[PDB]
């Protein structure tokens, strides 16, 4: 059956400043079947307080899920998203990138 | 308001 | 302009693991105002918009009634399709469903749909007439000739010109200051060195609503679409949308290259350029 390998972008909701608060965003999308794992690292470790969108899908039938956190970024601190699914034979690791 | 009626396959 | 409503469903078989997982959504254009989640607490179709809350327990008790009468339609139709399909017990299958309508700029019917998807995949779908349906399947045949002769299409065809356009339409004026507004693309341009010969200029539109944008670059007016890296239109978590465009510009070259927005909250199309 049908599987289809989620797209992933790891990125601020407004554009980061250090020391000002806002929230880290990991989208999934283009995704089948809905069974997904995502988390969102600081510093390489699981951030426990993280909340998702409600399931939905596009015009041809694949999911997408927002997952989101609140943070206040610094220099310092990294942040990604690792995702789990079916397609993917490994977790894949996306870090942020405050430029993309 | 969603549709009211029930639709099996 | 135009706009739509539609209600999206999910529901995920779990074999072994009790009932199938539902989850319900609706939309107007692009913003989300009620969704319902089987494995909640609650049990409630629940408000995800301000302007749906002031609504009332008539409306919250009836639509929680009609989306759990959803929830239940398609725990048979998981039966009913893994019957149709002669697939085992023991997997994980998917049934999606969406329906809804749109209106034209002057409020009125344009476009009706209702359709079914099995596994990631199209089962069935209402023809635009809204009067007979569209079934590739050997199995979805026997779903296509139920539902002409149960006259489904007749019932869902009432719904769609009459009350799906009639509750969008309230919803529009008592969501007039979320649904009927715009918020134009705040743009910026960025450079960052590839190495010593090229780098990358990304010019990105965010803070927008609705969804819908193109974002281009031309170099000397030529459209650069085989070279430019697009990303998909992403959310941003508070109702607005993000995007960018990039492309890859030689040496000296940042003088040629233009970049294009356009969205219906600018009052005209961007042209905007590193410089």
């Amino acid at each position: 059956m049908i599987q289809r390998t989620p797209k992933i972008q790891v990125y601020s909701r407004h554009p980061a400043e250090n020391g000002k608060s806002n929230f880290l965003n990991c989208y999934v999308s283009g995704f089948h079947p809905s069974d997904i794992e995502v988390d969102l690292l600081k510093n390489g470790e699981r951030i426990e307080k993280v909340e998702h969108s409600d399931l939905s899908f596009s015009k041809d039938w694949s999911f997408y899920l927002l997952y989101y956190t609140e943070f206040t970024p610094t220099e310092k601190d990294e942040y990604a998203c690792r995702v789990n699914h079916v397609t993917l034979s490994q977790p894949k690791i996306v870090k942020w990138d405050r430029d993309m | 308001l969603l549709f009211g009626y029930p639709v099996y396959v | 302009g135009s706009h739509s409503m539609r209600y999206f469903f999910t529901s995920v078989s779990r074999p072994g693991r009790g009932e199938p997982r539902f989850i319900a959504v609706g939309y107007v254009d692009d913003t989300q105002f009620v969704r319902f989640d089987s494995d909640a607490a609650s049990q409630r179709m629940e408000p995800r918009a301000p302007w749906i809350e002031q609504e009332g327990p008539e409306y919250w008790d009836g639509e929680t009634r009609a989306v759990k009468a959803h929830s239940q339609t398609h725990r048979v139709d998981l039966g009913t399709l893994r019957g149709y399909y002669n697939q085992s017990e023991a997997g994980s299958h998917t049934v999606q469903r969406m329906y809804g309508c749109d209106v034209g700029s002057d409020w009125r019917f344009l476009r009706g749909y209702h359709q079914y998807a099995y596994d990631g995949k199209d089962y069935i779908a209402l023809k635009e007439d809204l009067r007979s349906w569209t079934a590739a399947d050997m199995a979805a045949q026997t779903t296509k000739h139920k539902w002409e002769a149960a006259h489904v299409a007749e019932q869902l065809r009432a719904y769609l010109e009459g009350t799906c356009v009639e509750w969008l339409r309230r919803y529009l004026e008592n969501g007039k200051e979320t649904l009927q507004r715009t918020d134009a693309p705040k743009t910026h341009m960025t450079h960052h060195a590839v190495s010593d010969h090229e780098a990358t200029l990304r010019c990105w539109a965010l803070s927008f609503y609705p969804a819908e944008i193109t974002l281009t670059w031309q170099r000397d007016g030529e459209d650069q679409t085989q070279d430019t890296e697009l990303v998909e239109t992403r959310p941003a978590g508070d109702g607005t949308f993000q995007k960018w465009a990039a492309v890859v510009v030689p040496s000296g070259q940042e003088q040629r290259y233009t970049c294009h927005v356009q969205h219906e909250g600018l009052p005209k199309p961007l042209t905007l350029r590193w410089e």
